Formats: structure tokens, C-alpha cells, sequence
């Protein structure tokens, strides 16, 4: 079958043995800067196995009254070996990524995620007004939580998730890359984003390219089984990372 | 297509100024060029993340007498200087200063009563393309401005009346339209559904999906 | 001078008009254009993607994540009503916010099919078959699958393939209709009943939820470009 | 007369507008052109050429001349830091007023890459190798000269030929950046440090000086007129 | 290019006339043409020592009602005359004297309320090229003057109001417009320094080479 | 500007000019044509119709 999906970069492989296809960025695969694309001058590095290899974030429990979760990157890579050593070294870095969200339950559960990459995920304060700070959004790989009710933490971003912290309706994030892990046919998602951006290159730290988010659309359930959660796991590898302008490490 | 529902003048900004008040800033305007302001045109830009375009500007200057007492004077046609100061460029200070010999940047003389002044500019970003959004900060430390002011650099517009001192006030008010033209639109995103509350800050007050009915099967009008 | 003679249109400022202009930054050399990905060249491309219409729009709405959930259960009376809903899709509140709705509202005519994609969300385990169909108007819309029955209609069997497609053709005795709907524009309505009925076996629950997607066909077109009602202000914002 | 309509911008007086107009001495007989020297077609034709930087723009500066002295010394600490100076060619106070940054003050975008030459002024006795690098932007300037050969950097060794090149390449996430520099167009560092040391025979000067000058390079151009800081009036002259 | 660089229109000079008033010279301007007057125009020139290129000419004439107690009047539209007189040529006295007669000197009549005048003249120096600086004296004995003041003998430009005398004085201010085209230009100078303080010699004040910081080693901003 | 001189008749509004004006409605998509039945080109088309004199319109 074509259920059966194989993927290997650099020391680590993937496999599934019951997917449906490979969403590619808005059909773009991802690629190196070209010369005639490029401003900055010094010659940059691509570390190529080393940094464009698979990284496993902690995992995350889906239950029956879970709600949604958003990843930001770079930021949630910023710890893992080599590529987060090159984002800190650098001034600018540019990478593409193959995501692999996997979730496996049983013929007898039910429930249904959407899994989109939303480039730009500029997002609201809890409080019209109020500023939050960096931390309110993305640290690490820490996976960050939507909400039913309306936020009212003035230090959080507003959570609810009808509005997906954007002001839009979350049922139109389809225009964004996407797949959906419906338990019933699915046990993963794989998503390969291209580079997308207004600049060839950018600093790393300083702006979030994209964000991942998995939402629940239809929420899991299940009978009299012995299984409770449902884990989730999140595995991305970076793809034709190259980075310029080397000074001293940004301290974190 | 995108080069027609963006194609059309659309008021981006207006501003008063006298042509007599003891006040020094009250006889000529100074504006930080945007796209922010007037919620229409704002609207249709966000539509879309990335935009690159040149565009056409068009100016309605009209001018009224004050109210006052005495109103009897035989004021010549006036003349307005419209002159774009690019970012770093000198500053007027007062309708009379040295900044308005305009020997560098761009300026604009037009008299009442003739067609609306006009002129294009071509795509002046630094960038590949305008950003309508900038999820990210100025300092590399992810502190200080947050969000698409931080891009915004455009320059200012100066607006005075040549030397048009009048014995009675006269205000007039200008009007600015920018028509975007020989357009491309990357990555469309939903539209605005709440009212916006800032100019330079994506901020709003949580609204409600949309309106309600009393049941799933409502289906008539009373 | 060269003998000339102003006619009416003369002068005057028209919003919608196409003149050129001298541009005020002579010789500004533009920054390079770049390839960004996702180019929109006309709003027809955005109206032709699916949104989720928010079909159980009912009074009652304590959570408005219900909104999007259709109603389905096991043991339903026989040739039971699923939902109903009018043809409106710039006017009813079910279509008015959805992508296609929002650029409805920003013209006055429109023309063309539509394609209603309906996705079962219970679990594998779940069985049913559904009647989905479209009214041309008339006096008096449906009232029991008998009466739908007759009209434009697909019979929906749940099995591996997830979603089914209702598209609702376009019949009408003009060209275009008005987005501000009328009687004398009428488009008629879309109903869904139990065909046989949600059958389930032991240990899955006994409710599951429908959601209904919409987006326009490749004959749909919109015209006469007017200002939405969607959105307004009393104040300059700061 | 042709019947015609007025468009807005009609009467306006646009400065850097570009139309014809009447002659009032129809008929003048110019001058004839001669060939004098020194052609300028392109101010860009003047920021390629060199001019002397005062990297050396301290504080405490008594003679204005030493500004453009650069302080090397003999039994300097290992590894010793010689200069530390941060790209904005417009703005920061070491280039602004050079030839390159004047003509950057004139317009409001920038793009290429630069050229600083170093030329050594000892004696022909005198020897050293210095380690001359290009950090691009990020959280943190070199504080060390491990920190620093970790970027783009040439290794200068003293002979015959006085003066050595260090061209920094243009690395920017846009294609321009701005003269009046931000945090967001940030371009980097460029510092110098001592490789091995300056080492002296008997009967030789203990400190010398080392000149710094700047230019564009062929990739480089400027966009954007606009009217310079640099220049002021509170009354007409005379 | 040093065509685009020169050619945009600057303010050279700038000056009032009245329509009515007691002194026979506030009625009329009489200007010794230059390019040292006004200080953008005059830096840009000055960063080469020489130059050939037409000129454009335009002028932007308002006017404006003095204040006063009583100010009902009804004045029509009014006319202006500028007149170009070449060094030798008959200079007008007054408003209404026989000169302003221009069988032969180059004069515009513009109206009020219409689009600003304007003209071209070729390159009209007696030298090769015009130059910005003179080291040098006009008396062959090294008296005399000094400097590039010896050289300028353009002539004059004269403007006043056609019939214009009315009941209550009005003031026009008539602004000059310079915009060099086919323009050449050899061997440059560094950029003026100092700020200018005469208009016919290059006198100035000594001002430092640049700002200053605390250190040598100073890289931030606070 | 190319020199000009505006001619009597200049400003008018002269109701049966023949003149073009800018569109209010720029790209304004027009409903399609139908060909409906009785089209009329002529009044005189109609003037060739017979219709029924009143001959005997008598005081009475």
C-alpha cells in the first residue's frame, strides 16, 4: 500500500504503517538560497546531517476533554544538539522542515485532530492592550495550551480556541498546509514546509516563521478499554539549514 | 483578481491646518506615513500577509473661512506644498523654516480650483515585499516594539500653505487616497472580524462568531 | 494653444476612476520583487475554498464550538430530519461569516453551484445512510422526506470515504442573484434526513457529530463590488 | 475646442515632477561644451573611493588629528583587542562622516558590500600579525578573539605591502537596509585583534599607528533620495 | 547620476512686492542672479568645481491680502510680469517705467489662479563651463575682488504686478525654481563642512571634523 | 504643458452633446445579453404599424 511511508535524514528514520499522503508546503519543497536571491556576503555553513536530522519534543496526553496546542519555531527547537547550537552562533539561519505528528489508538476509539502550520501566527493579549511578554507564547519545546472559556490572565494570550489566538475562524485554518489525524483511517500526519518569508534570511530567536497547531475538531472517545490518554508526539527535522554571520553565542 | 479589488482610491488619512492661528502647529500637518488608520482600506490589506506594488497617490486639499464676527476679506487663491521627507531627512519645525526649500526631496505645489494634485511611486520596501503583519520584535533579545510598527519606516508627509497668511482664518483639510497598482498577494488570512481599537497594534475586545437565531431550524423571517 | 472645450466630468474626483497621475518620487528605484509563495490574482480563488459553516447556529448556544456540530443519534424515529437550512449565502446566518459569505458581501449579484461537503466525525464503528437535497423555490419548502425527496438529492452512505458532496446546481430564472436576497431571488433550501438510520454496535457512543463544509464551483462568479455591512466605526481609531 | 477633462493632481507643483515648460530667452546661443577632467556620472562614482575613517574617536581626544591613528604597541597582552566598530556606514558617528556615509546621508536605503582597508605606519623594521574578522548581527558582539575568528576574518601579516583589505560581504536578511540603521536592519561588528604581537628591533619607535579606509564595492547602491541632517539654517545667509 | 542627482527643482531665492504701498521699492523685485543664497541648492553645486547644463526655470507666485481694519474689496485676477534684463541692459526704476516695455529682453505674463510659468535657457556662460569656485582676484595686479563673486554677471530678474494697484495693499511673494538638465560636471569636491554664512564668499566659522563618544571603544547607544 | 486655447462652447453643457465620460463603476461586469422577441430599431417602425383612426369623433 501507499499507507506505508519510509523517511530518513541523517542518522534517523521514520515509519508508519498506516498514513494517508505527504502535504508539501504550497507545493514548494524546501532549498538552499540561491546567489541570485541572496544579501548577505560571507560564505555560510550548512551543516547538513548534523542539524537536518529528526528531533523528538516531549509528548503531550490527548484526553477527552482536551482542547488544542500550538508549538512555536524555531523557539521549540532552539535545545536540540546541533541545530540549536548553530541558531545561537548566528546572526541569520533558513530552514524548511518535515514534520511528523503521530498519534496511534485503536479501531475502537474515535476522534479527529487537525494539524496545520500557520506562517505569521501573530497573536492577541488576553486583554485588549495589554502587552505579554515572550514567555506567554513559546519556551522551548514546551507545548502551549488553547482554552474553551475566553482568557482573562492578562499575561497570556487570549486561548480560546474558536478564534485560534488570531481573530479569525477556526474553521477556515484549512488555507494554511495541513492534515488531518482521524483515528479512524490515520496514526500520523507529515507536513515538509518550505522557507517562507518577506527577507531571504532571518535571526532565528527573533521571529517565530511559523506555528504548529494541533486542535481536536472532533474529541476522543472511547468504551470500556483500559487505555485512558491517548499520546501525542511531535518529531521534526530541519531541512537545508544554512546559517550566516558567526560571532558569540547568544547566552539563550 | 487582486489588482482590481486593491486597485480603487481609498482614503487613508486626513488632517486640518490653518492658514493663521497663533498656535505653530496648528498651520501645517505632519504625517507618519501608514496604512493603519482608516479602517477600510486596512481591512483589504490585511487580507493577505505580504503585498508588493506600486502605488498612486492623489490628494483632495479643500478649504473653508472660519467663523468669526468679522468676515469681510478678499483673500487670492491659495497654494499648498505637499513634500515627503524620507526617514532621517529634515524636520519642519514652523510653515516658514529652511526645510521646506525641498532641494532633495519630493514636493508637490498645487492652487484651489484646479484637478486633485497626483503622482506615483514605485515598491519602496527594503524587504522582497510589504509585511501587513510582523509576528516578532525589534531587539534581537525579543524586547522592545512588537508587531508591523516595528517595519514601518516609510517616512513622513509635510503639508503647508504656501504663504498664505490670511487677515481671517481659513482651515483647510487635506485628504490623502492611495490607489495600489501592478499588485501581488502572498498568503491570504481571514479578515478582521473585530473592530479594530489601535492603529499601530493588531489589539481587540473578543467578538462572537456571528449573530444568533433562536433554534438550528430557524429557517423564517418573523 | 491648441482650441479645446471642457465637457460635463470635468474637474470632478470619481472614486472608481483610471487616470494616470505624475508620480512625486521621480526615479525611485523600487526594491526587487521575490517569488513569496501563495499568490491570490482574483477573490473567486478564495471563495472556492472550503470553510465550516456553522449549521447548528440555534438559540440555546452555551459553547459556540456547537455551532459547527450537526446532531446525529442512534434509535432517530424514522425518516427523522437532520437539519434544514435556506439558500441564502451571503444573507443567512448560517453562510453569511463563512469564507464564501464574507466575499459575497462584498458585491451585490451573484451566479453559479455550490458544493456542500458533509463529513461523519463518530467512530469506524458507526453505520448510517442520510438524504441530503435541494429545493428549487416554491411556495412551501419541505416538511418530510417524502416532500424532499423529490427535489435534487444524493443518498450518503458512511463507510471508509468520510465525506459526501451535495452540490446544489444552479437553477434560477435569471442570470444572477442578489446577495441582499429577495422573494423574487429566492434560491430555495437544503434539507438532510435519516435514510435508514445510525446503527451501532456494542461499546461506542451513542451520539456523533456531522459538519458541513461549503465553497464555490468553477461556474460561480460575483458582481457589482459595494462596501460589506460587516464592519463599522464611530470614532478615527486613537 | 477637443473636448477634454482634468484628472486630480492638475495644477499641483510635484518637486521632483519631470515635464517640459516654456524657454524665456528663446533662441540663446550656449556656450560651447569643453572637455574639462573629472567627469561624475554617479555619485555611487564617489563612495567607491577611499577615504580616511576616524576609528579612533574617543572621548578624551585632545588633537583632532588623532582620530585617525589607530594605537598598536610592542608587549601588547596575548590576544589583545586593537579596535571594536559596528556597521552602520550611515549612522554611527566612526563612518557618517566619511565620503561613503556623506553620500549614504542622501538617501534613506542601502545595499553591498564595503571595503576597509588597514595600512600600517611603523617603521620598515617593525613586524606583526593581526586577525581583522566580520561578525554578522546577533544577540552578542565578540568580546574575545576566539569569539571573533569564528566569523569572517583575514589574518594580516606586516611586509612589504603596508596595507591589507578586509571586505565585508553584504549578509542581510532583505536585499536593502536602512541608513538611519535599526535594531531589525542590524549589520554587525568589525574588530581587530592582535594574532601575534608587534615586535621591534633595537633602536625602533615602542608604538605606531595603523589608518583605516573605507569604500563601497561594485555590488553596492543606494535608494531612496532624501534631504540631509548634516546641514542647517535658522536664517537666510546675509 | 549627476543628472538625477542635480535635476530636481530647488528654491533658489524667494522675495515680496507689493501691490500697493508708498515706497517705490516695495512694489517690485529687482534679484541679482545666483545659486548662493540658498543653502541646499548651493551645497549640491558646490560638491563640484565645475559644471555646464540648461536651466529650467519655474516660479511659484502666491499672494496674499494684508491685514488691516477695513478689508471689503473686490479685486480682480492679477497678472505679473517677470522680465529678464542681461548685465547692461536698462533697469526699471519703478513699476511703471519705460522699461518694462522688453522689445527685446525675454519677460512672462502669467496670471494668477493657472498652472506655475516656467521656461528653459541653454547653457549661457562666456566660459567653457560655469564655475563654482574662483581662487582668484579681477585685477591683474592680484586686487580687487576675490573669489567666485567675480565671475557672476547673469543679470537681474524683474517682477512686478501688471496693473495691480488695488484699494488695499496685497502682498505677492514669488518664489524662484531652479532645475539644472543635460547637465556635466568635473573634478569634486569634498561635501561644505561648515555652515555658510555669506552668500558671495566662501567665509565660515571653524567647526570640528565630527560628534564625539566617550571612548574609542564605545558601541552602544545608552 | 503643450500650449493650448480654449474655444467658445467651452463649459457648456449643451443637451445633445456627444461627448465620453469617465465610468463611476470601473469594471462594472454587465449582465449578459438575451435575445428577447420585438426588437425596435426605428420609430418609424412603429409609425408603419396600422392602429385604429377615430373618424367619427363628432361633438355628440
Amino acid at each position: 500500500s501507499d499507507r506505508v511511508r519510509s523517511i530518513t535524514l541523517g542518522n534517523s528514520t521514520i515509519t508508519t504503517q498506516e498514513c494517508a499522503n505527504v502535504v508539501v508546503g504550497y507545493g514548494r519543497w524546501p532549498t538552499y538560497l540561491r546567489d541570485d536571491e541572496a544579501t548577505a556576503e560571507d560564505q555560510p555553513t550548512q551543516p547538513d546531517v548534523a542539524t537536518c536530522r529528526f528531533y523528538t519534543l516531549d509528548s503531550i496526553k490527548w484526553e477527552k476533554g482536551s482542547v488544542g496546542w500550538w508549538w512555536k519555531f524555531p523557539e521549540a527547537l532552539s535545545d536540540m544538539g546541533l541545530f540549536g547550537q548553530n541558531m545561537q552562533y548566528h546572526y541569520l539561519g533558513r530552514a524548511g522542515y518535515t514534520i511528523h505528528v503521530q498519534c496511534n489508538a485503536s479501531k475502537f476509539h474515535q476522534g479527529c485532530l487537525l494539524v496545520v502550520c500557520v506562517p505569521e501566527a501573530e497573536m492577541g493579549g488576553a486583554v485588549v492592550g495589554q502587552a505579554f511578554s515572550a514567555t506567554a507564547m513559546a519556551n522551548g519545546d514546551k507545548a502551549y495550551e488553547f482554552t474553551s472559556a475566553t482568557q482573562s490572565d492578562q499575561t497570556k494570550v487570549q486561548t480560546a480556541i474558536h478564534n485560534a489566538g488570531m481573530g479569525v475562524g477556526v474553521g477556515n485554518l484549512t488555507i494554511y498546509p495541513h492534515q488531518w489525524i482521524n483515528l479512524r483511517t490515520n496514526n500520523s500526519a507529515t507536513i515538509v514546509m518550505p522557507y517562507i518569508n518577506s527577507v531571504p534570511m532571518d535571526n532565528m530567536f527573533r521571529h517565530y516563521n511559523f506555528t504548529l497547531m494541533v486542535i481536536p475538531f472532533v474529541k476522543l472517545d472511547y468504551a470500556d478499554t483500559a487505555s485512558t490518554y491517548v499520546p501525542i508526539t511531535v518529531t521534526v527535522a530541519p531541512m537545508c539549514a544554512e546559517y550566516n554571520g558567526l560571532r558569540l553565542a547568544q547566552a539563550q | 483578481t487582486v489588482e482590481n479589488f486593491l486597485g480603487r482610491s481609498a482614503c487613508v488619512y486626513m488632517e486640518e491646518y490653518k492658514t493663521t492661528d497663533n498656535d505653530v502647529n496648528k498651520k501645517f500637518v505632519a504625517w507618519p506615513i501608514n496604512t493603519k488608520q482608516m479602517v477600510q482600506m486596512r481591512r483589504k490589506l490585511e487580507m493577505f500577509t505580504y503585498l508588493r506594488f506600486d502605488m498612486e497617490v492623489t490628494f483632495v486639499i479643500t478649504s473653508r473661512q472660519d467663523p468669526g464676527t468679522t468676515l469681510a476679506q478678499d483673500m487670492p487663491v491659495l497654494t499648498h506644498q505637499i513634500m515627503y521627507v524620507p526617514p532621517g531627512g529634515p524636520i519642519p519645525a514652523k510653515v516658514d523654516d529652511y526645510a521646506w526649500q525641498t532641494s532633495t526631496n519630493p514636493s508637490i505645489f498645487w492652487t484651489e480650483g484646479n484637478a486633485p494634485a497626483r503622482m506615483s511611486i514605485p515598491f519602496i520596501s527594503i524587504g522582497n515585499a510589504y509585511s501587513n503583519f510582523y509576528d516578532g520584535w525589534s531587539n534581537f533579545d525579543q524586547r522592545g516594539s512588537y508587531g508591523y510598527n516595528t517595519l514601518n519606516n516609510l517616512g513622513h508627509i509635510y503639508v503647508r500653505h504656501v504663504s498664505g497668511s490670511s487677515p481671517h482664518p481659513i482651515t483647510s483639510t487635506i485628504r490623502v487616497y492611495f490607489k495600489p497598482k501592478h499588485t501581488r498577494a502572498w498568503v491570504p488570512r481571514p479578515p478582521r472580524l473585530c473592530q479594530y481599537k489601535k492603529a499601530f497594534s493588531v489589539d481587540f475586545t473578543p467578538t462572537p462568531i456571528t449573530d444568533t437565531r433562536k433554534d438550528i431550524n430557524t429557517v423564517t423571517t418573523v | 494653444g491648441l482650441p479645446t472645450m471642457n465637457t460635463p466630468g470635468s474637474t470632478q474626483f470619481l472614486t472608481s476612476d483610471d487616470f494616470q497621475s505624475p508620480c512625486a518620487l521621480p526615479q525611485f528605484d523600487v526594491t526587487p520583487s521575490m517569488n513569496i509563495p501563495g499568490e491570490v490574482k482574483n477573490l473567486m480563488e478564495i471563495a472556492e475554498v472550503d470553510s465550516v459553516v456553522p449549521v447548528n447556529n440555534v438559540q440555546d448556544t452555551t459553547d459556540q464550538m456547537e455551532m459547527f456540530r450537526i446532531p446525529v443519534t442512534i434509535n432517530a424515529p424514522l425518516q427523522q430530519q437532520v437539519f434544514g437550512l435556506r439558500l441564502q449565502p451571503g444573507l443567512d446566518s448560517v453562510f453569511k461569516h463563512t469564507l464564501l459569505g464574507e466575499i459575497l458581501n462584498y458585491y451585490a449579484h451573484w451566479s453559479g453551484s455550490m458544493k456542500l461537503t458533509f463529513v461523519f466525525c463518530g467512530s469506524a464503528m458507526a453505520t448510517g445512510k442520510f438524504l441530503i437535497a435541494y429545493s428549487p423555490p416554491g411556495a412551501n419548502p419541505p416538511k418530510t422526506r417524502k416532500d424532499a425527496m423529490l427535489g435534487t438529492h444524493i443518498i450518503w452512505d458512511i463507510g471508509l470515504q468520510s465525506s459526501c458532496v451535495l452540490c446544489v446546481p444552479w437553477i434560477s430564472q435569471t442570470h444572477y442573484r442578489l446577495v441582499q436576497q429577495d422573494e423574487y431571488t429566492s434560491a430555495g433550501y437544503v434539507t438532510c434526513w435519516y435514510q435508514t438510520g445510525m446503527i451501532v454496535p456494542p461499546g461506542t457512543p451513542n451520539s456523533s457529530s456531522i459538519m458541513c463544509f461549503a465553497s464555490a464551483c468553477n461556474d460561480f462568479s460575483v458582481r457589482m463590488l459595494r462596501d460589506t455591512p460587516f464592519i463599522s466605526q464611530d470614532n478615527k481609531l486613537q
